[PDB]
């Protein structure tokens, strides 16, 4: 039920992000990867008037579950490139979109309605630089349990305490995942 | 979380300064050089030295930095400062110890561009005879066999007359305005502020170290603090 939706919200996101306007072929796509990575900017366009129109019901199941494509959208749509070799090497993607015509009042935007989008307006005040604090990450051992994509993401350590030889945390350790974490970059404003 | 090939310099020791905090040092090094595609303002590395280097490097290296920069960020218990944008801890791992050139160098020698060489040295306002002299000994810069040169300009801020010495940074390879108080960082003089409980006394590193044999660039020389005078006096 749950994997069918996930599964097809995927497709149709995937299938959508090459046009059929603007002529046809790969050349395209050879211009874009072109404009993309030689000079590494890492800005991309997708109409979501046009989206909206193959599927209104797409935009509002991402209006009311931002929250939950976040992740999906995070790791299942990298699957552009279809080369082994390049998709190791990258951390994060950058998309974004311009002219959007449908926008929300900040007085409708009420703390009541957590999940839904916002546009970003106001004023700049209080500039931070970026501080690599510890977000998400693990540090479970391979040969004692595998690998469940449900841990941390916050701040906070491991609730399970099962098969206590590691588990016991009354002893200061270092031993930080620089392999795996979800490190880039980031800052508040 | 990847090795990274670059290149560097070190600038300067701290032997002549004074228990967690004790196990390490701070050291100020760059990275872009002066360049018109280098106007726009970079990151500034901030190394640390953990008594590995330490008394082992010169300055007036030209040695190549190699390495992987892993985010080990130590400050996790917030009580120290931190690292600017390309926020990562840096580990040293490299310090050595011990063409258009050559088509350029054959009209060098060339007598039929030697003679119109210097009716065209200043041609953005063709200026006056006696700064294009000093002009023309900066551009060469020239055991004991050293020197200095005051070359002087008598005009008011207002016109561009005070910002000539803009255009030198187009042909000079080292240039920074210091525009007087408030300047970049370390404006080639000393200060000391206070610092909490647990940090580093700041080794300043003026633009004098970072051009060793190079060429360095002072705009605004009369409108610097009076209290920077008296310790630039000496050096």
């Amino acid at each position: 039920v749950r994997d069918e939706v996930a599964e097809k919200c995927q497709k149709l996101f995937l299938d959508f992000l090459e046009e059929f306007q603007s002529s046809d072929g790969e050349i395209k796509y050879l211009q874009l990867a072109e404009e993309l990575i030689r000079p590494e900017r890492n800005t991309l366009v997708v109409s979501f008037v046009d989206l909206e129109q193959f599927n209104q019901q797409l935009s509002t199941t991402i209006q009311e579950e931002f929250y939950r494509v976040y992740p999906y959208l995070c790791r299942a749509l990298k699957t552009f490139v279809k080369d082994r070799k390049e998709i190791p090497l990258a951390k994060d993607f950058y998309v974004a979109f311009q002219d959007l015509p449908t926008r929300h009042k900040i007085r409708e935007l009420t703390s009541s309605r957590i999940g839904l989008l916002t546009r970003i307006s106001g004023q700049v005040v209080r500039t931070h630089p970026v501080h690599p604090e510890l977000v998400s990450g693990t540090f479970l051992c391979l040969d004692c349990q595998t690998v469940i994509r449900d841990v941390e993401q916050q701040f906070k350590y491991t609730q399970p305490n099962i098969c206590r030889n590691p588990v016991c945390a009354n002893r200061r350790r270092f031993l930080l995942d620089t392999n795996k974490s979800r490190f880039v970059d980031f800052q508040k404003v | 979380n990847q090795l990274i090939r670059t290149s560097g310099v070190v600038t300067s020791c701290t032997g002549v300064l004074p228990t967690i905090y004790q196990n390490y040092q701070r050291i100020r090094i760059q990275e872009s050089p002066g360049k018109v595609a280098a106007g726009r303002l970079p990151r500034s590395k901030d190394a640390i030295l953990l008594a590995d280097l330490v008394d082992s490097c010169k300055p007036g290296d030209e040695i190549e930095l190699t390495g992987i920069y892993h985010n080990n960020y130590d400050g996790s218990l917030n009580t120290a400062n931190g690292f600017p944008v390309f926020a990562t801890v840096i580990l040293a791992n490299h310090v050595a110890k011990k063409e258009d050139v050559k088509m350029i160098t054959s009209l060098s020698k060339d007598q039929q561009i030697g003679e119109k060489i210097f009716a065209s040295i200043a041609p953005s306002i063709y200026g006056h005879e006696d700064i294009k002299r000093g002009l023309a000994l900066a551009l060469f810069g020239g055991h004991k066999v050293r020197g200095d040169i005051n070359v002087l300009l008598c005009g008011d801020p207002g016109t561009a007359k005070s910002q000539f010495l803009k255009y030198i940074e187009k042909v000079s390879s080292r240039a920074i305005f210091t525009t007087g108080q408030g300047a970049s960082a370390v404006g080639l003089t000393a200060y000391v502020q206070r610092h909490p409980v647990s940090r580093e006394w700041t080794l300043e590193a003026g633009a004098l170290v970072l051009a060793d044999r190079g060429v360095c660039l002072i705009d605004e020389f009369d409108k610097m603090n009076d209290q920077d005078r008296t310790s630039i006096h000496e050096a």
